């Protein structure tokens, strides 16, 4: 919020500004999402097998 | 000819039955875990109109004791819990020795050593671990391991050489030799995650099973895949027979005893058929073990009971 003179009367400042980090780092801000919190998810889904045995 | 009769029936837990072992020195002891966080000793009067009592009940855990097992003086006793600890009970009036700290997560397997000196662990870490029965840590083991939780560990029976067995829920089977302990072999087989393995008395067998139901056999030292068998939908625990070659499979509304020579399926358990729908209308069968005399056999339930048969002629 900032006060800012004119000759006719002052005038209202104000800013509102929203932060993006998610991912990560600095880290400032947390990780999670605000206002929706989502559900961070990774994906992997492979499968070839077939029985045998293989010596070490 | 050899069928089976329905003996009796356990009561006395408010939790579903996890495991339940007995050790061959007092077959008149029968031990039991569960969900309600404590682990049972029971009292066993052979009448009919009950089949034992609780003696004592083992108390303090903060989450599930998943498996426990017996020594082999049948004195301690040990437990792995979902609270990531182990606990080394004496089996006479309560009064813990040890409890064996360090895990991250959760203790699913655990298995207690012949000569009564090294104690495995199997958890959601990820490790499998070796632990000294002063409870400290011999070794850990980081490297070569799962990819996903480790579903049971066993100490194999030999001539005296150390194999131990693995299996987790990267649907394989890894056999490790201790004093180098390394991968003596990696086995591939089931689709679907791996909940169970066991390991012949004589010991050169591993007995296999998961998500996929299908019993697999593996050999120990040779490194072949034997065959396969359809055990049904799935199967959660397994158990050899001490005295026959038998096997008997843990599935959903029954429990399929098989004989091994020839492979055939001896009988089918069934329990009370009562009418209930229709999601499971019997409790799922999950854990089983055979009393050391192999006349008599019992199961762990979701209902809290322990229902025990008998073998007749």
């Amino acid at each position: 919020v900032r006060h800012v003179l004119l000759r006719q009367g002052v005038l209202g400042i104000k800013v509102k500004i929203m932060l993006p980090w998610d991912p990560s780092g600095k880290i400032g801000p947390k990780k999670p999402l605000p206002d929706h919190v989502s559900i961070v998810e990774p994906k992997d889904e492979i499968l070839p097998t077939t029985p045998i045995s293989e010596q070490k | 000819t050899e069928q089976m009769t329905l003996r009796g029936t356990l009561k006395g837990h408010n939790g579903w039955v996890t495991q339940i072992a007995t050790t061959p020195q007092f077959p008149d002891m029968i031990l039991s875990a569960s969900r309600d966080k404590t682990i049972i000793m029971w009292k066993l009067t052979r009448d009919e109109t009950n089949y034992g009592i609780p003696q004592r009940a083992l108390r303090g855990h903060s989450h599930f004791v998943s498996d426990v097992v017996i020594s082999s003086d049948g004195q301690f006793a040990l437990s792995g819990s979902w609270d990531g600890t182990l606990r080394l009970w004496d089996l006479t009036t309560g009064t813990t020795t040890r409890r064996f700290v360090g895990h991250t997560k959760d203790v699913l397997s655990v298995a207690f050593s012949s000569d009564n000196r090294q104690i495995v662990s199997g958890s959601r870490d990820k490790t499998i671990k070796l632990w000294n029965t002063l409870g400290v840590c011999k070794y850990t083991v980081q490297d070569e391991s799962h990819s996903e939780w480790v579903s049971c560990v066993r100490f194999s029976p030999n001539s005296s050489n150390p194999i131990i067995v693995s299996c987790g829920w990267d649907k394989l089977v890894k056999v490790w030799n201790l004093a180098n302990c390394k991968l003596k072999t990696n086995h591939i087989g089931h689709t679907g995650y791996l909940n169970t393995v066991t390991v012949s008395p004589d010991g050169s067998l591993c007995a296999s099973g998961g998500k996929d139901g299908q019993a697999m056999l593996w050999d120990l030292n040779e490194g072949k895949h034997l065959y396969t068998l359809d055990g049904g939908d799935i199967i959660n625990a397994l158990c050899f027979s001490p005295n026959r070659y038998w096997l008997c499979a843990a599935t959903g509304p029954s429990i399929k005893i098989w004989d091994l020579e020839g492979k055939i399926i001896v009988d089918e358990l069934k329990q009370e058929v009562i009418s209930t729908s229709s999601k499971a209308e019997p409790p799922q069968c999950t854990s089983l073990a055979w009393s050391a005399d192999g006349q008599t056999l019992f199961a762990g339930y979701t209902d809290n009971l322990v229902r025990v048969w008998q073998v007749t002629i």
